[PDB]
C-alpha cells in the first residue's frame, strides 16, 4: 500500500520515506525494506 | 500473492532474521526492556542450572526464546537451528 | 563415484497457470557453476518454443469495430483476453482454429475448436462474458515460434486484427552457487529455480534448454567432406626519388601516396591505371626501371 | 483376415494427445544384432595428435542398431507416449527388466509374464555331424508369444507400430509379429519396419531378401542402413573403409534408379542411414540427404554405435508420430532427420559417460561384482 | 554487500584466537581431546574438525565490533560473526557509513562476551536493527549512501519528454503494448524488448491511489455512446456513463514499477515469514 | 597369460566329440562390439572361482563366420552352457546377463 | 547444414603466440549473444594446460641465496622456469631433468621430456653460465586447470615449488554484426582467440565446445535419489530394494503389473499416478476428482487390490 512514485528520489525524499515507514510498519520491517532497496540500488548502478 | 518470493522467505528462514523479528515482537508486551532482559537472563540461568549439557539445541538463551514463541502460538524451531540438508 | 547428478529438491504447483521447480547439481567445481546457470538462464528465456495466438478474425462477429453490441467488454478487452490464452502444442508452422457459440447468456470459455494437435491448459480463462444474444464467431490463427513474430507473413488484412503476444513459455529463471570447500578442493552447488506458465512442467524445461545448447554448440564440431645495399632496409626504404623515373610518373605517384618501393609493388597495374595521367608507356617504364637493376 | 474385440469405444475419453506407440519384439539387455564394417567422418589431424588419450579402435565397424526395449527407453526419454508388448519370463532377470522399462515410463501393462519359461534360456541339441545346433529343445520366453497373448487393446490405442526383423527368426514368434503387424494395420496406423539383419541372415543377398519381403510390404516407413541396402540389392563396396582421409566416395547418395526395384504401392518415406554422419530419405517425388556430426568421445563398451541408431530411430519417430499429415513434406523430413542426428550424438555422449573407460594396465579400482571401470579422468594417466 | 544487517565477517585467525576457550571446551567436552595439551596441538594442527567446532561454537554467540575512536554514541553495535577467509573484517555498507568509515584503514576492536547476562543484553539491546534513529532528533542513521542513491536516483528519473525525445512536432502524426501485469514489464526488459527508459502502459487494477498533482485533464473524449476517456499527463482514465471505472492505465517507465515491485514483495514475504 | 584361451575352428569341434568330466562354456566374441568386453570381465571372475570344475574358452566371430551360423547363433554377446554327459542339452544364452544366472545354470543345470 | 564456419584468419606472430578468427554468419537472432558468452567463458578458465610444477637443485641453502657462476639467483631461475611453455596430453606427474655444463646459456632445448611432454617454444631463457661448471636441475611436471598455490610441501625435501599457471588461452574477443534479411533477424558472429602456443585456436575452440557439451550432458542423464558405471545398476538395486527395508517394495510394484482394464489405466496414467503406493496415499474420496471415472470402477481396484495386497494403507473407510 506505499505511495507510487512517478519522479526522481534524492537522499532527502529516501530520508523521509524511511522515517514514514518507521513509524508505519517498524523497525522489524524497515530493515529488510532497506537491505532490499540497497540490493536494488546496487544492481542498478 | 507474489509468485517469485520463495527465495527470500528462505533466505530469512535459514539466515537467522526470524530471532530479529520474534524479539520485536516479545518487546511489544512488556513496558521496560530492562526488565524483560533480566528476566529472560533469569530463565535461561534457571534452565542451564537443571542440566549443563542438557541447555537446549545449541544454547539457552535461544531455546529461552523459541519455548516463548511455540507458547504463544508461533512454530519455531529448536534454539533456531536448522542445518542445511545440501552440505556435501 | 564423482558422477555429475542432478536432483528435483522442490516442487511446486500453485496453480493450472503457474508451476515451480529447484533443481541440484553438486559435484561442480569452481568457475563453471556461474557459466552453465547464465547459459541455462539465457537457453530457457531464449530457446524454448511457445504456442499462442498471432492474428483474430473478428469481422465474421457482429461489431462496429470499436464497440459490440451482445459482447459486454469493447474489442481492446476481448484481444487481450484472447492474448492471454496459454496452449500447448507442436505445430509446424501455421494453424487455424474457430470459436462458434449461440445462446442468450454465455461466457466465452474453452470454446476453441482446435486440431488435435494444440490443447488448452486452463480451461477456465474467459475470452467474453456477459455476451447479449448474438452470433459470436472469431476465427484465430496459431503460431510456434522461440523468440516473437518479428514480422507478420500478409502485411494487407481485410479484418484480421494481429495481436503483439509474446510465447514466453518460462516466465521466470534464477541460479545461486554455495561453495563447499574445505582445504584446497572448493566444491560448488549450482541452483536452478524455473517458473513455467503451465504450458510444460519445470522438469522438461531443463531438458528442453540442454538440448537446446547442446544443438546451438555442435556446429562448432561439424565438418565437411574433403574432395653494395642489399640489406634490408637498403632496399625497402628506398624511396622513389632514389630510382630515377621520369618527372611525369614521379608527380604522379606522388600524388598518389606512393613514396617507397614497397607502396609500389602493393599497388596492382589497374589501381596504377586509375591514377591520373598514368599511361601504359609510363607502367612499361615504371616495370623496366624496377627490373634494371 | 483377423479378428477384433471393439466392445466399448474409449477413444476420446482418456487416450491423451501424445499418441501411443507399440514397440514390438524381446527385451533384452546389451544385445547387437550384427556389425559391418562403415566409415565416419572425423578430424584426423586432432586424432594423430591426442592419440596417446583418444580411443580410436583399428577396425571400425558399426552396429545397425540395439533392441526394441533400448528405443523404448528413448523415445520414452525424449518424451513420447511408448509401449512394450512382448513376453518375458518371471525370474529375477525379467523381473529386473521390466523394473528397468518402468522407471524410464514405459509403459509394460502390454508385456506377459511366464511363470515355466525363462528369460534368456534357450535349450539346444547338439544334431548330426558338423555342429548343427538344433534349438528346438526349447523357446525362450522372448522368441515365445502366442498368437493370443497380443493385447488389442494396446494396438487400438497405438497409432505407429515398431518392429525388427530379429522376431522373425523363429517360426512361432515370426507368424505372432505378422498377425501384430497386419492387426495394428487393420486397425489404423502406421508400420515403422527398422530392418536389422542379425548374424544369420548375412550369408547371400536373395536369401535375405525373400526372407524379409513377408516384412517390407505391410510397413509404410522402413528403416535401412547403408550396409544393408547395399547387401539386399547388388551393390559392392567399393570403398577403402581404412583410410585417414574423406575422399567422398564414401557417404555416397545413391540415385533414385537404385530404390526403384525394392520400391512398392503403400510405402511412403525410405530412411538409409549411414550413422549420425549423413542420413538419406527416398520419397515418391522427392529426395535428399543431411549431414552430422558423428564425432563423439567412443571409449570401450560404446564403440558398438549402437545408441546413436537407437536415438535417430526415437527422434524419427517423435517427430512423425505428432504430424502424422506431414511425413511427405520436405523441410519438415529435413527437420526430423536434424532432430535425430542431434538425438543419435546426445545418446551417445550419454553412453559415453554413462559407461566409462575399461581399466588400464596397471588396475587398483574397486571391482564392481559384475564387470570393472574407471571414469576418463583415470583412463588418462602415463602408465 | 553480500552480509546483512546483523551479521560481520570474521576472518579465520581473529575467529580463532577469540574463540580459542570455547573451541578447547568442545575439543574436551565430547571426544577426540584428553588434556589441554593435546587440544592445543589440534588446534595447531589446523585440523577441519576444530574448524567445524569453531563454526558450531560461533553459529549463534553474539560479539561486540568498536572503533577506535567511539566519537558518536552509536560506536559500539553488536553482530554475529561470520567466518570469512581474509585479513580484513567484512561489515555492512549502511553500518559502515553510519560508522563514520574513512578512506584509511580504520582499526576495528572485537570483544566477546562471557556470562549470560551480557549474551541476552548483547543479543536484546546493542544488535543494529534495534538501533536506527539518532538519539539528536529522530532522523535515521542508516540510510542508503552514494551508490544506493545513485542507483535509485537512475531508477526513478525517467527519460526526456519534450523536444529532446521527438524531433519535429508531434501534430502531424504507438506506444509499448499495454502491459496487464508488471510481471510482463520486467521479463520484456530482460529479453531486451524495451529499454529502461522507454515509456510504457501498465494496466492498473483499480486501486484508486491514483497518485498526481493538482492538474486537470488535458483533454477529455466524450462520446456518443457514453464512455468518455480521461486523458491525463501520467495515467488514463476510462469510465463508463454510469459513474463506473472501467480502466485505468499508467505510463510509466520499468524502474519505478520495479521499485514498487520489489518494496511490496519484500513486505508480503517479511509477512508471510513472520507467520 | 589369462584363464580364458583363444580357440581356432578345428580344435574347438574336438571337446564336444570326445569326453569331459567338467561343464564347457564357450564364448562367442568380437573384437568390435563393446558388450562383450564386458561379458569377458565377469567371465573371467567367474572361471577364477571355478579353476578345475570349469573349462571357459572363446572364440571369434569375425575370423570364424562358418562356425558361427551353424551353431545358431543371433547376437554377439552369446554364450553355449554345454555339459559333460551325452544326452543332456545344451543351454544358449543371448545377451548380458548377471553372474548370478552364470552360477545357478552352472550349479543347478 | 546451413551454418557455415571457417577460419578467417591464421597467424603466428612469434612460437609462443597465435592468432585465429572465426565466423558464424548463418545465426539467428539471440542464439550470437549466448554462444559468444559461453565460448568466452569457455575459453578463459575451461581449458587445460601443462607447467612446471616443483623444482629441485643440487646444493642451495635457501631460494633467495645466488650461486657462483651464474648472474642470475636461484629466484630468477625460477621465474624463469615458470614461463617454459609445455605441451601434454595425460594427467599425472612426469620428471625432468637439465644438465648443461660450461660456460654459454641454458635454454629450453637443454630440457629432456619424458615421450609424452614436448616443448613448443625451444627458445626460451631459464639461466646464463659463465664458468665451467656442472648445472644440475630436477623438474616436476603436471596437467591441471586455473593457477596453482604452492601450500603443500611435504613428500619431498630440498625441493622449491613453484606457482604455476594452466592457462593456454592468453585473450578472447568476440563480435557480432547484422545480416540484413529483412523480416528475419539473421546475425553474424566473429571470434578472436590468442594461444600461447600449445595448441592452435581450432583445437581450443573445439576443446571448449567439447567442455560446455560435457557440462551441459548431466542434465539429461536419469534423476538420481548402486555403484556407478556398472551396466547391471538396475539388477542388485531392485534385489536388494525388496529385501533390505520394508514398505518399499509397494513401490517396485506399478499400476500396469496389477491387472486393469484399459481405461481405468489410462486415467490413473493421467492424473499423475504410476505406482501402487501412490494409489494407496490417496483415498477413496480422491478418486472421484478425476474426470471420466464412476462409482463401479472404484469398487474393482478396491476388490482387485483386496485379491492382491491385504489391507490398504489410506484407501480404508474413514
Ligand atoms: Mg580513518
Amino acid at each position: 500500500n506505499l505511495v507510487f512514485h512517478n519522479k526522481a528520489i534524492n537522499g532527502t525524499a529516501m530520508k523521509r520515506l524511511i522515517s514514514r515507514l518507521i513509524d508505519h510498519f517498524g523497525m522489524a520491517y524497515t530493515s529488510h525494506i532497506l537491505d532490499q532497496v540497497k540490493t536494488l540500488g546496487f544492481q542498478q548502478a | 500473492r507474489i509468485p517469485f518470493l520463495e527465495e527470500q522467505v528462505r533466505k530469512i528462514r535459514d539466515g537467522g532474521k526470524l530471532l530479529t523479528m520474534d524479539i520485536h515482537r516479545l518487546l511489544l508486551n512488556e513496558d521496560n526492556r530492562f526488565d524483560f532482559v533480566n528476566e529472560i537472563a533469569a530463565e535461561a540461568k534457571q534452565y542451564v542450572e537443571n542440566n549443563r549439557d542438557e541447555y537446549g539445541a545449541k544454547k539457552a538463551i535461544l531455546h529461552v526464546l523459541s519455548n516463548r514463541m511455540n507458547d504463544a502460538g508461533v512454530y519455531r524451531a529448536e534454539a533456531y537451528m536448522e542445518s542445511d540438508p545440501f552440505k556435501p | 563415484t564423482r558422477t555429475l547428478q542432478w536432483k528435483c529438491v522442490e516442487s511446486r504447483t500453485d496453480s493450472k497457470r503457474l508451476y515451480y521447480g529447484r533443481f541440484i547439481l553438486s559435484p561442480l567445481m569452481k568457475g563453471q557453476a556461474d557459466t552453465i546457470g547464465i547459459a541455462m538462464r539465457r537457453a530457457l528465456l531464449g530457446e524454448i518454443e511457445g504456442t499462442c495466438i498471432t492474428r483474430v478474425k473478428s469481422e465474421k462477429v457482429p461489431h462496429e469495430y470499436s464497440t459490440i453490441t451482445g459482447i459486454q467488454e469493447s474489442v481492446h478487452e476481448i484481444l487481450m483476453n484472447l492474448k492471454e490464452i496459454i496452449l500447448r502444442s507442436n505445430l509446424y508452422g501455421t494453424s487455424d482454429a474457430s470459436i462458434c457459440v449461440k445462446g442468450p447468456g454465455s461466457v466465452t470459455a474453452q470454446d476453441i475448436i482446435l486440431p488435435p494437435y494444440v490443447e488448452i491448459v486452463d480451461n477456465t480463462q474467459h475470452i467474453a462474458s456477459l455476451t447479449e444474444p448474438i452470433d459470436f464467431c472469431i476465427g484465430l490463427q496459431i503460431e510456434r515460434n522461440r523468440g516473437y513474430l518479428i514480422k507478420t507473413p500478409h502485411n494487407f488484412q481485410d479484418g484480421s486484427y494481429p495481436i503483439d503476444a509474446v510465447f514466453m513459455p518460462v516466465r521466470n529463471a534464477n541460479h545461486s552457487i554455495h561453495s563447499y570447500g574445505n582445504g584446497n578442493e572448493k566444491q560448488e552447488i549450482l541452483f536452478l529455480e524455473i517458473w513455467t506458465n503451465g504450458s510444460l512442467t519445470p522438469k522438461e524445461a531443463l531438458h528442453e534448454a540442454s538440448r537446446n545448447l547442446i544443438d546451438l554448440f555442435i556446429p562448432f564440431l561439424h565438418m565437411e567432406e574433403d574432395n653494395k645495399n642489399k640489406k634490408k632496409i637498403a632496399l625497402k626504404s628506398i624511396f622513389i626519388d632514389q630510382s630515377e623515373l621520369p618527372s611525369r610518373i614521379y608527380n604522379c605517384l606522388k600524388m598518389s601516396n606512393i613514396y617507397t618501393l614497397l607502396d609500389l609493388l602493393n599497388n596492382s597495374q589497374e589501381d596504377l591505371m586509375k591514377i591520373e595521367h598514368f599511361r601504359s608507356e609510363d607502367v612499361k617504364r615504371i616495370l623496366g626501371i624496377l627490373e634494371k637493376y | 483376415e483377423e479378428l477384433d474385440f471393439d466392445g466399448g469405444e474409449d477413444i476420446s475419453f482418456s487416450y491423451g494427445w501424445p499418441p501411443l506407440v507399440c514397440c514390438f519384439g524381446a527385451a533384452q539387455h546389451a544385445f547387437v544384432p550384427s556389425g559391418r564394417p562403415s566409415n565416419r567422418l572425423v578430424d584426423h589431424e586432432w586424432h594423430e595428435r591426442m592419440k596417446d588419450a583418444i580411443w580410436d579402435p583399428e577396425k571400425f565397424t558399426r552396429a545397425p542398431g540395439g533392441c526394441s526395449s533400448n528405443v523404448a527407453v528413448a523415445l520414452a526419454s525424449l518424451g513420447g507416449k511408448v509401449a512394450f508388448m512382448g513376453k518375458l519370463g518371471d525370474d529375477d532377470f525379467g523381473q529386473s527388466l521390466v523394473y528397468f522399462m518402468n522407471i524410464n515410463k514405459v509403459q509394460t501393462r502390454s508385456v506377459r509374464l511366464d511363470s515355466k519359461k525363462a528369460t534368456a534360456i534357450t535349450h539346444m541339441k547338439i544334431g548330426k555331424r558338423g555342429g548343427l545346433r538344433m534349438t528346438t529343445t526349447k523357446p525362450s520366453a522372448e522368441d515365445s508369444l502366442l498368437k493370443s497373448e497380443i493385447n488389442i487393446d494396446v494396438l487400438k490405442e497405438a497409432k505407429m507400430f515398431y518392429f525388427n526383423t530379429f522376431s522373425m527368426l523363429d517360426p512361432n514368434m515370426r507368424l505372432t509379429t505378422l498377425r501384430a503387424t497386419k492387426i495394428s494395420k487393420k486397425l489404423g496406423g502406421v508400420v515403422f519396419y527398422d530392418v536389422n539383419l542379425p548374424f544369420p541372415l548375412w550369408e547371400s543377398g536373395d536369401k535375405a531378401k525373400t526372407f524379409i519381403q513377408q516384412a517390407w510390404d505391410l510397413a509404410d516407413i522402413i528403416e535401412v542402413t547403408k550396409q544393408e541396402l547395399e547387401f539386399l540389392c547388388g551393390i559392392k563396396p567399393s570403398e577403402r573403409f581404412d583410410t585417414k582421409d574423406n575422399d567422398r566416395s564414401k557417404f555416397t547418395h545413391y540415385p533414385p534408379e537404385v530404390i526403384a526395384p525394392l520400391w512398392h504401392e503403400n510405402l511412403k518415406v525410405l530412411f538409409v542411414t549411414n550413422g549420425t554422419s549423413k542420413i538419406h530419405y527416398y520419397t515418391k517425388e522427392h529426395n535428399s540427404a543431411v549431414l552430422g556430426l558423428e564425432d563423439v568421445p567412443l571409449t570401450p563398451y560404446t564403440s558398438d554405435m549402437s545408441a546413436s541408431g537407437d536415438g535417430i530411430i526415437a527422434g524419427i519417430i517423435r517427430m512423425l508420430t505428432v504430424q502424422p499429415h506431414l511425413m511427405t513434406d520436405k523441410g519438415y523430413l529435413e527437420r526430423t532427420l536434424k532432430y535425430a542426428i542431434s538425438c543419435g550424438v546426445v545418446d551417445q555422449w550419454l553412453q559415453a559417460r554413462r559407461l566409462g573407460y575399461p581399466p588400464k594396465e596397471g588396475m587398483e579400482d574397486d571391482v564392481v561384482p559384475d564387470d570393472h571401470g574407471i571414469k576418463s579422468v583415470t583412463e588418462r594417466e602415463y602408465r | 554487500p553480500s552480509l546483512s544487517l546483523h551479521r560481520c565477517g570474521l576472518p579465520r585467525e581473529i575467529a580463532i584466537e577469540l574463540f580459542q576457550t570455547f573451541v578447547i571446551r568442545g575439543l574436551i567436552r565430547q571426544h577426540l581431546a584428553s588434556n589441554i595439551g593435546v587440544a592445543k596441538s589440534k588446534i595447531r594442527e589446523k585440523e577441519p574438525i576444530v574448524w567445524e567446532i569453531l563454526q558450531e561454537v560461533m553459529q549463534g554467540h553474539p560479539v561486540l565490533l568498536n572503533r577506535a575512536p567511539t566519537l558518536h554514541r552509536l560506536g559500539i553495535q553488536a553482530f554475529q560473526p561470520v567466518l570469512v577467509e581474509g585479513r580484513a573484517i567484512c561489515l555492512h555498507p549502511l553500518v559502515c557509513k553510519g560508522f563514520n568509515a574513512d578512506f584509511d584503514g580504520d582499526q576495528m576492536a572485537v570483544h566477546v562476551p562471557l556470562s549470560l547476562e551480557a549474551q541476552v543484553e548483547a543479543r536484546l539491546l546493542m544488535f543494529s536493527h534495534m538501533n536506527l534513529l539518532s538519539p539528536a532528533i529522530g532522523d535515521p542513521i542508516s540510510v542508503p549512501t552514494q551508490d544506493m542513491l545513485i542507483g535509485l536516483y537512475v531508477l526513478t528519473s525517467g527519460n526526456h519528454r519534450g523536444i529532446c525525445v521527438n524531433r519535429y512536432n508531434p501534430c502531424n502524426r504507438t506506444k509499448e503494448p499495454f502491459f496487464s501485469n508488471s510481471y510482463d514489464a520486467i521479463g520484456a526488459y530482460r529479453q531486451k524488448r524495451i529499454n529502461l527508459d522507454s515509456p510504457l502502459w501498465l494496466r492498473w487494477r483499480l486501486d484508486q491511489r491514483v497518485i498526481a498533482s493538482r492538474e486537470t485533464p488535458i483533454e477529455v473524449h466524450y462520446e456518443s455512446l457514453g464512455t468518455f476517456y480521461e486523458i491525463y499527463g501520467h495515467y488514463l482514465i476510462v469510465r463508463s456513463l454510469k459513474k463506473q471505472i472501467l480502466f485505468i492505465y499508467i505510463r510509466t517507465t520499468v524502474g519505478h514499477i520495479a521499485l514498487y515491485r520489489e518494496i511490496e514483495e519484500a513486505i508480503q514475504g517479511f509477512s508471510r515469514a513472520y507467520s | 597369460d589369462y584363464l580364458v584361451k583363444k580357440v581356432s575352428a578345428k580344435d574347438i569341434q574336438e571337446l564336444i566329440k570326445g569326453e569331459r568330466n567338467v561343464p564347457l562354456i564357450i564364448d562367442f566374441y568380437a573384437t568390435w562390439c563393446g558388450p562383450c568386453i564386458l561379458m569377458a570381465q565377469e567371465l573371467e571372475m567367474l572361471a577364477v572361482e571355478y579353476e578345475s570344475n570349469a573349462l571357459i574358452v572363446k572364440v571369434d566371430t569375425d575370423d570364424e563366420y562358418e562356425f558361427a551360423r551353424d551353431m545358431q547363433v543371433r547376437g554377439l554377446p552369446t554364450l553355449y552352457f554345454i555339459s559333460p554327459d551325452p544326452n543332456k542339452d545344451a543351454i544358449r544364452t543371448e545377451g548380458l546377463i548377471p553372474i548370478q544366472m552364470m552360477r545357478d545354470i552352472i550349479n543347478n543345470d
